[PDB]
C-alpha cells in the first residue's frame, strides 16, 4: 500500500468508512537484529545499527557509540564530538525531510517531495563526500569518527546551509496557510499529555502535546 | 528555551476581519501556492542527462571490490584472513596454502555480493592494501550466480580499474 | 489431469460452445486417468530404481470412469449445467477439423477427438505405480484443485465432499 | 437519426476497443492470478456484506433537491412572459422554500454524517 | 531578447556538423548541447565540458557506435567508459 | 459525410487525450523541477503511443469474483460517453445542433457518473466498493450545485442553445458578467472530472488505485481516456460558456483557434492546480457545497432572475 | 526547459483544431457552399421544405431567384 | 522471407512499446526503497525514460523488490507478483534481495528472493546507489529487446 510504508498490515474494522478499531500487525520487516548483534563483536555491529532507523543513520550510529564508550570509560575528542554533532543535524535535517514530505505526499502534495528531495540529495553527497556511502555511512565509531574531514567539505557545508532557508520557505508556502492542509491536519490524531507520557510516546509527539521535554 | 508554534490570536479590528473574509472569498492562499508552482515551472530543471552524464562521486566511494597487485605484477594478498575476519556480513571466503616458490598466497578468494554489505571493512583491514573497494558501481547481472565473485574475476577487475584505483588510494591515503 | 492439463480442462471448457458434445452419448469410452503428481513421482522414481533399467511402465489411475459419467463429474465438481447430446462420428470429425485451421494452439483437432473417443486400453502385464512405489492418487481427492477455477463466484466456496463421487468401472 | 448514428458509432468503437484488449494478447489466467486483491493478503470477509452509508439523509435530501433544480430549470422560458410580477414571485418563492429546506436542516443537523 | 536564444539555438543546430548532426544528437543523446572538445579515448567516445552549467551537468560524454565488437548506435551503457574517463566524468578529479 | 464528420470528431478527440497525458506528464516533471518523458521521441513526443501499445498488448484479466457483464460494460459505457459529450460543442459549428443542447450533456453527465459505480461493485473489492461509494457522495455534491450555476449563467443567456451563447458573448464575457458563478463552476468542473484536489474515487494514497483496482491492460486504457476525454470537454465547455470568441461567419477558423487556445488554457489550469494542492476529505468536499457553494448558489441564482428584470435585459427567447 | 512543453501542447492544439475546421467544411461542401441551414422551429423547417420543393431538384440549398419566377 | 521480415518488425514494434513504458508498483520493504525515491527525485527523473509508478498490482509491469524479504512477508510479495499480469519483469535490488545480504544467516529472512519470484535483473549494492538501480532499468530495457516472441511463433 503506497500509504503502509511497505511492510505494515494495519488489520481495520470499519463501520462505512469510520474506523472502528485498529490492529497494527507488525514483523514483517524483523530480520533477528538483536540475535545477530548477539553474535557479531562490537565494530561488526555498528552497521546494524546503520540500518535501524534508515532515515536517521548517523544519529543511530552516534547513539550506539555512545553506549559503547559509556562501557568502555574512554571519552572522544573536541574535534570528533562536533563532527558528530554537525552531522546529527544534518541527519535530522535530512529526517524532517523525509518525514514532512512523506506526510504530505499521504495527503496528497508532491511537489514539496520532489524540491526537498533534491535537498536530500545535495546532503547525501555530504554523507559520500565523509564516508563513501550515501546513506549507510558507518562513520561514526566507538571512540570518535573513521576518518577526518576533506578539505572542502566544511565550505560546501555553509553553502548547503546558506542556500537552504528558502527551501524550507518555499515548503511553508505550499502547507502552512493552506486551508485544505489545515482542514486535513487540525484537530486530527490529538493525544493528551497524560495519555502520551503512560503510552510512552517521546521527541514530537510529546512537544505537540505541549510537554516541555528535550533529552 | 522553547518558542510556541502555533500560539497566536487574531487581531478583531474591522480592517483585519476584512482582509480575513476577503481571503475566505476570494482564495488568497490558494492563488499564492498556485503562484509557487508557477515560479519552479519556470526555474531550471534539476535534471542530469543519464547516462551521458554522471552525479559526482569522491575518492571514498565504495563500489565494486578489487585485488591489487605491486608494481612488479606480484599478487598484495597475503592470505593474512584479516578482511575475513572483520567482514560483518561473513561474505568473504579465503583458502590459502605455500605457493611453488613458498609465497603465502591464496587459492581461494571468493566474495559473495549478494551477501556484502559494501561497508569497507575489508579496505580498512587489509595490511598491504590488497583488497579495495573500486569506483565501479554499474556491476548488475542477470543472473544470481554471475555476483559471487572468485580470485580470477577480482584479479581481473583489478587489472581493469588499476588506474584508477590507483588514483583514489592516492588522493585519499593521507585522511587514512 | 492437473492445474495446467488438457484433460480436464478440455472437458471443462466445453461451457462455452453450448451443450456438451458426445459420440455414442460416451457410454463407449472407458478412461482411468492418472495424477501428474503421481507421475512426476513414478519418473522420479525410475530413475532411483536400479531394477527398472530397460522396463516399460503403465501409469494409470485407481478406477475407470465411462466417459459420460466423467464428463458429468467434471461438470458437476464445476458446477455448470450438463447438457450432453450425441453427436455423430462424422460431424465431430469435420468440427475438430474445423478448430485446427487455427495458425496458434488449436482447441481441439481431429487426432484430439479420435483420443477423447477412444478407451483406455488394459495392461495388466506391465508394471505400475505400486510397483515403482506410489500410491495413485484417486481423481476424487484431486479434482477440485482443477475445477475450481472454472466455477462461478456463486459457487467458488463449495467444500470438496459437496459432490458424490462418480460410478466407476471396475 | 444522427444522433442514433453517433451513439451506434462511439458505442461500436468501445465495443471493439473492448473485443481488441481480450482477444489481441496472450492470455495465463490461473486461480492465484484472478483472486481477489487485498494488499497481498487474503480478505478477511466478503466485498458483498453491507457497507455502511453515514450520509444517508444527504441522498434523500439530495433527491427532494434534484426535484427543487428540475422546478427552476424552464426560467430562461418562463422570463419571456408578460406576467413578471407574478413569475418573478413564483421564482423567488421557490427559491426562499429551497433556503429555508437548507437553513432547517443544517441547523437541525441533518448535514452531519452519522458517528 | 528571444532572438538571442533564437540565435543560440541556430547555433547549437550548426554546432554539431549540419542539420544532420542535430537530429543524431538529439535522437541518440536526448540533448542539443554545444561544448569544448576535452578529448577522445581509443574507443571513439567523446568528452565535453561546460562550466557555465550547473554542478553534475557540467561534463558530459558522448558514446561510440561501436565498441570492441558490439554496435552501441542505441544501446548505450554506462560501463562503456575506460576507467580513466569514468574517474573524470563522475568527478573525483579535475584533471582529465 | 456526416460518418465523415463523427470520424473527424471522434481520432482528434482520442489524439487530444494521448498528449494531453504526454502534456500532464512534462507540466508536473517541470513544476516539480523535473523534466519528464524526453526520451521515447523527440521531447517524448512518442510516449503516448509507447503507453497505448503497451497497454493493449498487455493481457487483461477478469477477476475470479466479478460479475463479467457489469465488468466489461462499464468502460465501454464510460468511453462511449465521454465521445457523445462532443457532438453538441460548436467550434463555431456543432456536429449535432440541440435546441436544448446545455441540458443534454447534464443528462449524459449524470450517465456517465454510473461507469464508475459499476465497475466498482462488479469488481467486487473491497476497495472497489469504497470507492464506488466516494463517487456516489461526489456526484450528490456536484450535481445538485453543478445545475442550480448553469440554470443561473444560462438565464443570462435566453435559452439552452450553445450558438446562442455565442451571440451572447459577441461583445463581452460571461466571466466578466458572472465571476463568482464561474468560480464555483470552475470547482464544480473539478469535482464532476474527479480531478485534484477531489480525486477521490481514484485516491491513490487512501485506496490501492480505487475504483479501478481490478482493472487491467485494455480496459484500464478505456477509463483512462474517458477521465481524460471529460477533462478536455469540461473544459472547453467552461470556455464556451464564459469565455466568449469573436465568430466571423465568412471565416469560421478564427473562432476555432481561439477556442482551442481558450480550451488548453483551462486544461493547463487544472494540470496546475493537481500539481499544487493537497487532496480533500470527500465527508469535507461534501460539507464544501453543501455549506458554502449552495447557499451562495441559491442567493445569485435569485439575483440573476432578479437582474434582468429589474434592469430591462431580458434575452430574447429565440 | 519550460519550453520543451510546447510542442506536446502544438500537437494537442492541432488535434483540436480538426474537429471544428472540418464539421465547418464538411458543412459548407454539402450546402452548396453555404451555411448549413439551422432550423429550431417549424417556420424555418416549414421554409427548408419550401427551399427544396421550388428549387426542381429536391435541394434546398438550390437557391432560385428573379430569373425563376421569369 | 516476407513473412519473416512482417513478424520482426512486428516483435520489434511490440517490443518497443514494452520497453519505452514501464510501470513499477509500488513496492518498498526497507531502505533500498529510499533510493528508489532518489530515483524518482529530480535528479535521476524516471520519468524520462517511461517508467511511472502505479500502485495496484493489476497495472504495473516490473517489480522492483527493494528490501528484506522476511518469512511473514514472503507470501505477500508472491501474491502481489501472482496478481500483476503478464508479461512481468522482477528487478532484486539490492544486497538484502538478491541473497541474504546482512541478515542471511537469520531465523526471519528468505535467502534470496529468487526464491519466490523469477527474477529477471539483480542490482547488487547496500543500497545501490540511484545510478546504479537506473542501470539496472536500462539493462531490463535493453533485455527486453532482445524478446523475440512472433519469431519465435513463426519458426514454432
Ligand atoms: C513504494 O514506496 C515508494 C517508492 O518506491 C520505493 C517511490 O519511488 C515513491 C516516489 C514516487 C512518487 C513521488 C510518484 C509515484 C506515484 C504515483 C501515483 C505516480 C505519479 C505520476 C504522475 C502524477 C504523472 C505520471 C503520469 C501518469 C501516472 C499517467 C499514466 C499514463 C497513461 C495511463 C497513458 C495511457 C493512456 C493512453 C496512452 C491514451 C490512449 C491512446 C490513445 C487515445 C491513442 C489512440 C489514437 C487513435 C486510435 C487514432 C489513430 C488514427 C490516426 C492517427 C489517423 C487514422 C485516419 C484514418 C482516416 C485511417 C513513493 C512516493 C513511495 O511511496
Ligand atoms: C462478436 C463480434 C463479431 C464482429 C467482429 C467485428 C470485427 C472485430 C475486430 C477486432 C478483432 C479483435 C482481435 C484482433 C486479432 C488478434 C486476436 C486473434 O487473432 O483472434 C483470433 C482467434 C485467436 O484464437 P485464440 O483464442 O487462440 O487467441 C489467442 C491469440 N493470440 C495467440 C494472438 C494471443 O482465433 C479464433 O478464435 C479462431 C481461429 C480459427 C478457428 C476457427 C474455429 C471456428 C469458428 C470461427 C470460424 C468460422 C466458422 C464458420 C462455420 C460455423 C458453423 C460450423
Ligand atoms: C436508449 C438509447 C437509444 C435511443 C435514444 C434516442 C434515439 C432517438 C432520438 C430521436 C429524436 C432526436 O433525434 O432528437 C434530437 C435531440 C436533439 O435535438 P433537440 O432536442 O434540440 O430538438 C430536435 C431538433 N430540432 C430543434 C430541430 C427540433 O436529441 C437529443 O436530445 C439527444 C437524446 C439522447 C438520449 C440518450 C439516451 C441514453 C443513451 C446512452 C447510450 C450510451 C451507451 C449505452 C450502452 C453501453 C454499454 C453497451
Ligand atoms: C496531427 C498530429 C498527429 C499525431 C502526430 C504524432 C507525432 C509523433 C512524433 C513523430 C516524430 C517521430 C520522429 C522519428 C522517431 C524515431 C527516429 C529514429 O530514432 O528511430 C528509427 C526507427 O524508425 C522506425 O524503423 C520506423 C519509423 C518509426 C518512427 C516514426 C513514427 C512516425 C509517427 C508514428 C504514427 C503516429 C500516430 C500513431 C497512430 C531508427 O530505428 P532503426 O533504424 O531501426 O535502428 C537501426 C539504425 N542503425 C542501423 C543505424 C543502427
Ligand atoms: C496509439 C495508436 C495505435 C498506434 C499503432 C502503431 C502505429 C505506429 C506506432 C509508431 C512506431 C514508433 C516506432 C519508434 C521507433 C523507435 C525509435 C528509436 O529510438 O528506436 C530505435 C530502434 O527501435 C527498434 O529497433 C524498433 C522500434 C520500432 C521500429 C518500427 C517497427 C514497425 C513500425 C511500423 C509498423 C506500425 C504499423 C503496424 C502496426 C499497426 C532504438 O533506439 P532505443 O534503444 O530504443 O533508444 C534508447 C534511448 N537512448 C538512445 C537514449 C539510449
Ligand atoms: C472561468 C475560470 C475561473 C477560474 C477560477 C480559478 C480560481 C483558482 C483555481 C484554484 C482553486 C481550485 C482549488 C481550490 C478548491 C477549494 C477552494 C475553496 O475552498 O473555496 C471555498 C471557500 C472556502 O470556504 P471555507 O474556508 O471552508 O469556510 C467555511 C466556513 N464555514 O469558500 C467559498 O465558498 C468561496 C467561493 C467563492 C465565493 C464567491 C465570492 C462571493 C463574493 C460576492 C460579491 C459579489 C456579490 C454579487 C452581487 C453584486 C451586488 C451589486
Ligand atoms: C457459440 C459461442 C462461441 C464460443 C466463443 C468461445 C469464447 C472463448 C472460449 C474459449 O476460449 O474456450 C476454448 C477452449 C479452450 O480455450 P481456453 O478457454 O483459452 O483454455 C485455456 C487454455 N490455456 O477450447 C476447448 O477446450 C473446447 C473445444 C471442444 C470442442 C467443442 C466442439 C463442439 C462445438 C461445435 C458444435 C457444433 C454443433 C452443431
Ligand atoms: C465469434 C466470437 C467473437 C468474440 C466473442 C467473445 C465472447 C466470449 O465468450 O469471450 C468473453 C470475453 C471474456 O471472456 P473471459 O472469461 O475473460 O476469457 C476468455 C478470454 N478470451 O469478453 C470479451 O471478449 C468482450 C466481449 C465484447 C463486448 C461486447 C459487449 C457489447
Ligand atoms: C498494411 C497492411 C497491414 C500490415 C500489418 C498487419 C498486422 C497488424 C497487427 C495486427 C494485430 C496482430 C496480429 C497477430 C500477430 C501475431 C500474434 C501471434 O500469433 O502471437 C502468438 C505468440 C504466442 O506465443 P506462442 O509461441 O504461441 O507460445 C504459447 C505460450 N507458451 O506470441 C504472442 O502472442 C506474443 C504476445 C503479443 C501478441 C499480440 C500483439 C501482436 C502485435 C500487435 C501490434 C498492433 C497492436 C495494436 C493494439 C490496438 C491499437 C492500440
Ligand atoms: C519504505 N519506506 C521507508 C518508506 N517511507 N516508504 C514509502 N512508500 N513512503
Ligand atoms: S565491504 Fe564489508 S560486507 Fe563487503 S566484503 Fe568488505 S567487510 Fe564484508
Ligand atoms: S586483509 Fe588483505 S592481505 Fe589479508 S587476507 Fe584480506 S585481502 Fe589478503
Ligand atoms: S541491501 Fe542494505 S540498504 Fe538494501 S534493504 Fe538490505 S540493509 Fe537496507
Amino acid at each position: 500500500h503506497p500509504a503502509a510504508h511497505g511492510v505494515l498490515r494495519l488489520v481495520m474494522e470499519l463501520s462505512g468508512e469510520m474506523v472502528r478499531k485498529c490492529d497494527p500487525h507488525i514483523g514483517l520487516l524483523h530480520r533477528g537484529t538483536e540475535k545477530l548483534i548477539e553474535y557479531k563483536t562490537y565494530l561488526q555491529a555498528l552497521p546494524y545499527f546503520d540500518r535501524l532507523d534508515y532515515v536517521s543513520m548517523m544519529c543511530n550510529e552516534q547513539a550506539y557509540s555512545l553506549a559503547v564508550e559509556k562501557l568502555l570509560n574512554i571519552q572522544p575528542p573536541p574535534r570528533a564530538q562536533w563532527i558528530r554533532v554537525l552531522f546529527g543535524e544534518i541527519t535530522r535535517l535530512l529526517n524532517h525531510i523525509m518525514a514532512v514530505t512523506t506526510h504530505a505526499l499521504d495527503i496528497g502534495a508532491m511537489t514539496p517531495f520532489f524540491w526537498m528531495f533534491e535537498e536530500r540529495e545535495k546532503m547525501f553527497e555530504f554523507y559520500e563526500r565523509v564516508s563513501g556511502a550515501r546513506m549507510h555511512a558507518a562513520y561514526i565509531r566507538p571512540g570518535g569518527v573513521h576518518q577526518d574531514l576533506p578539505l572542502g567539505l566544511l565550505d560546501d557545508i555553509y553553502e548547503f546551509s546558506k542556500n537552504f532557508s528558502f527551501r524550507i520557505d518555499e515548503l511553508e508556502e505550499m502547507l502552512t496557510n493552506n486551508r485544505i492542509w489545515r482542514n486535513r491536519t487540525v484537530d486530527i490524531g490529538v493525544v493528551t499529555a497524560e495519555d502520551a507520557l503512560n503510552y510512552g510516546f517521546s521527541g514530537v509527539m510529546l512537544r505537540g502535546s505541549g510537554i516541555q521535554w528535550d533529552l | 528555551t522553547y518558542k510556541f508554534v502555533n500560539m497566536r490570536e487574531p487581531s478583531m479590528d474591522m480592517k483585519s476581519v476584512t482582509d480575513r473574509a476577503a481571503q475566505t472569498l476570494l482564495w488568497t492562499e490558494l492563488v499564492r501556492g498556485l503562484g509557487m508552482t508557477l515560479s519552479y515551472l519556470f526555474r531550471e530543471p534539476a535534471t542530469i542527462n543519464y547516462p551521458f552524464e554522471k552525479g559526482p562521486l569522491s575518492p571514498r566511494f565504495r563500489g565494486e571490490h578489487a585485488l591489487r597487485r605491486y608494481p612488479s605484477g606480484e599478487e598484495r594478498c597475503i592470505a593474512c584472513k584479516l578482511c575475513e575476519a572483520v567482514c560483518p556480513a561473513q561474505a568473504i571466503t579465503i583458502e590459502a596454502e605455500p605457493r611453488a616458490d613458498g609465497s603465502r598466497r591464496t587459492t581461494r578468494y571468493d566474495i559473495d555480493m549478494t551477501k556484502c554489505i559494501y561497508c569497507g571493512f575489508c579496505q580498512e583491514a587489509c595490511p598491504v592494501d590488497a583488497i579495495v573497494e573500486g569506483p565501479n558501481f554499474e556491476f548488475s547481472t542477470e543472473t544470481h550466480e554471475e555476483l559471487l565473485y572468485n580470485k580470477e574475476k577480482l584479479l581481473n577487475n583489478g587489472d581493469k580499474w588499476e588506474a584508477e584505483i590507483a588514483a583514489n588510494i592516492q588522493a585519499d591515503y593521507l585522511y587514512r | 489431469f492437473g492445474r495446467e492439463d488438457r484433460f480436464l480442462n478440455y472437458f471443462a471448457s466445453m461451457r462455452w460452445f453450448g451443450g456438451v458434445p458426445l459420440i455414442s452419448l460416451g457410454k463407449e469410452t472407458v478412461k482411468q486417468p492418472v495424477y501428474i503428481v503421481d507421475v512426476s513421482k513414478g519418473i522420479i522414481n525410475a530413475i532411483k530404481d536400479p531394477d527398472a533399467k530397460g522396463k516399460t511402465f503403465a501409469f494409470v489411475g485407481p478406477n475407470r470412469y465411462l466417459l459420460f459419467d466423467l464428463v458429468q463429474y467434471i461438470f458437476a465438481v464445476a458446477y455448470r449445467p450438463f447438457l450432453p447430446y450425441p453427436l455423430p462420428h462424422f460431424a465431430y470429425r469435420w468440427v475438430g477439423r474445423l478448430f485446427e485451421v487455427s495458425p496458434f494452439e488449436p482447441w481441439t483437432t481431429r487426432d484430439k477427438v479420435e483420443r477423447v473417443h477412444m478407451s483406455d486400453m488394459t495392461l495388466p502385464h506391465l508394471p505400475g505405480l505400486e510397483d515403482l512405489g506410489i500410491q495413485a492418487t484417486p481423481l476424487e481427492l484431486k479434482a477440485i484443485e482443477v475445477l475450481r477455477r472454472h466455477r462461478t463466484y456463486r459457487w467458488l466456496t463449495s467444500e470438496m465432499e459437496d459432490v458424490k463421487p462418480a460410478k466407476t468401472v471396475n | 437519426m444522427n444522433i442514433m448514428l453517433t451513439l451506434l458509432t462511439n458505442v461500436t468503437l468501445a465495443s471493439l476497443l473492448v473485443l481488441i484488449a481480450f482477444w489481441l494478447p496472450q492470455l495465463n489466467a490461473y486461480s492465484e492470478k484472478t483472486s481477489p486483491y487485498e494488499c497481498g493478503f487474503d480478505p478477511m470477509g466478503s466485498a458483498r456484506l453491507p457497507f455502511s452509508m453515514k450520509f444517508f439523509l444527504v441522498a434523500i435530501t439530495f433527491l427532494l433537491f434534484d426535484l427543487e433544480i428540475a422546478l427552476l430549470l424552464p426560467l430562461p422560458w418562463a422570463s419571456q412572459t408578460n406576467n413578471l410580477k407574478t413569475m418573478l414571485t413564483m421564482a423567488l418563492f421557490l427559491l426562499i422554500l429551497l433556503a429555508a429546506s437548507l437553513a432547517y436542516e443544517w441547523t437541525q443537523k441533518g448535514l452531519e454524517w452519522a458517528e | 531578447e528571444l532572438v538571442q536564444v533564437l540565435r543560440r539555438g541556430l547555433q547549437q543546430v550548426s554546432g554539431h556538423g549540419g542539420l544532420r548532426g542535430y537530429l543524431r544528437v538529439l535522437f541518440r543523446a536526448n540533448d542539443v548541447r554545444v561544448g569544448t572538445l576535452v578529448g577522445e579515448d581509443k574507443y571513439g567516445n567523446k568528452y565535453y565540458e561546460d562550466n557555465k552549467q550547473f554542478f553534475g551537468r557540467h561534463r558530459w560524454v558522448i558514446y561510440t557506435t561501436e565498441m570492441n565488437g558490439r554496435d552501441t548506435f542505441w544501446d548505450v551503457d554506462g560501463s562503456m567508459v575506460p576507467p580513466e574517463w569514468h574517474r573524470w566524468l563522475h568527478c573525483m578529479t579535475d584533471d582529465p | 459525410m456526416f460518418m465523415i464528420n463523427i470520424l473527424s470528431l471522434i481520432i482528434p478527440i482520442l489524439l487530444a487525450v494521448a498528449f494531453l497525458t504526454l502534456v500532464e506528464r512534462k507540466v508536473l516533471g517541470y513544476m516539480q523541477l523535473r523534466k519528464g518523458p524526453n526520451v521515447v521521441g523527440p521531447y517524448g513526443l512518442l510516449q503516448p503511443i509507447a503507453d497505448a501499445l503497451k497497454l493493449f498488448t498487455k493481457e487483461p484479466l477478469r477477476p475470479a469474483t466479478s460479475s463479467i457483464s457489469m465488468f466489461i460494460i462499464a468502460p465501454i459505457l464510460a468511453l462511449s460517453l465521454a465521445l457523445t459529450m462532443w457532438v453538441p460543442l460548436p467550434m463555431p459549428y456543432p456536429l449535432i445542433n440541440m435546441n436544448l443542447g446545455v441540458l443534454f450533456m447534464l443528462a449524459m453527465s449524470s450517465l456517465a457518473v454510473y461507469s464508475i459505480l459499476w465497475s466498482g461493485w462488479a469488481s467486487n473489492s473491497k476497495y472497489a466498493l469504497i470507492g464506488a461509494l466516494r463517487a456516489v457522495a461526489q456526484t450528490i455534491s456536484y450535481e445538485v450545485t453543478l445545475a442550480i450555476i448553469l440554470l443561473s449563467v444560462l438565464l443570462m443567456n435566453g435559452s439552452y442553445t450553445l450558438s446562442t451563447l455565442i451571440t451572447t458573448q459577441e461583445h463581452i464575457w460571461m466571466i466578466f458578467t458572472s465571476w463568482p458563478l464561474a468560480m464555483m463552476w470552475f470547482i464544480s468542473t473539478l469535482a464532476e472530472t474527479n480531478r485534484a484536489p477531489f480525486d477521490l474515487t481514484e485516491g491513490e494514497s487512501e485506496l490501492v488505485s480505487g475504483f479501478n483496482v481490478e482493472y487491467a491492460a485494455g480496459p484500464f486504457a478505456m477509463f483512462f481516456m474517458a477521465e481524460y476525454a471529460n477533462i478536455i470537454m469540461m473544459n472547453a465547455f467552461t470556455a464556451i460558456l464564459f469565455l466568449g470568441a469573436s465568430h466571423d461567419p465568412h471565416t469560421p477558423e478564427l473562432y476555432t483557434i481561439n477556442f482551442v487556445l481558450k480550451t488548453l488554457a483551462l486544461t493547463i489550469t487544472f494540470l496546475w492546480i493537481r500539481a499544487s494542492y493537497p487532496r480533500f476529505r470527500y465527508d469535507q468536499l461534501m460539507h464544501l457545497l453543501w455549506k458554502s457553494f449552495l447557499p451562495l448558489t441559491l442567493a445569485l441564482c435569485m439575483w440573476h432572475i432578479s437582474l434582468p428584470i429589474m434592469t430591462a435585459s431580458i434575452p430574447p427567447q429565440s | 526547459m519550460w519550453f520543451e512543453i510546447l510542442p506536446g501542447i502544438a500537437v494537442m492544439a492541432a488535434c483540436l483544431f480538426i474537429p471544428g475546421m472540418a464539421t465547418a467544411h464538411i458543412h459548407k461542401f454539402t450546402n452548396g457552399g453555404k451555411e448549413k441551414r439551422v432550423a429550431h422551429f417549424s417556420y424555418q423547417w416549414n421554409l427548408m421544405e419550401r427551399d427544396r420543393c421550388i428549387s426542381g431538384v429536391n435541394r434546398y440549398h438550390v437557391t432560385k431567384g428573379l430569373e425563376n419566377i421569369d | 522471407s516476407r513473412g519473416e521480415y512482417v513478424v520482426a518488425k512486428l516483435d520489434d514494434l511490440v517490443n518497443w512499446a514494452r520497453r519505452s513504458s514501464l510501470w513499477p508498483m509500488t513496492f518498498g520493504l526497507a531502505c533500498c526503497a529510499v533510493e528508489m525515491m532518489h530515483m524518482a527525485a529530480p535528479r535521476y527523473d524516471m520519468d524520462r525514460f517511461g517508467v511511472v509508478f502505479r500502485a495496484s498490482p493489476r497495472q504495473s509491469d516490473v517489480m522492483i523488490v527493494a528490501g528484506t524479504l522476511t518469512n511473514k512477508m514472503a507470501p505477500a510479495l508472491r501474491k502481489v507478483y501472482d496478481q500483476m499480469p503478464e508479461p512481468r519483469y522482477v528487478v532484486s535490488m539490492g544486497s538484502c534481495a538478491n541473497g541474504g545480504g546482512y541478515y542471511h544467516y537469520s531465523y526471519s529472512v528468505v535467502r534470496g528472493c529468487d526464491r519466490i519470484v523469477p527474477v529477471d535483473i539483480y542490482v547488487p549494492g547496500c543500497p545501490p546507489t540511484a545510478e546504479a538501480l537506473l542501470y539496472g532499468i536500462l539493462q531490463l530495457q535493453r533485455k527486453i529487446k532482445r524478446e523475440k516472441r512472433l519469431r519465435i511463433w513463426y519458426r514454432r
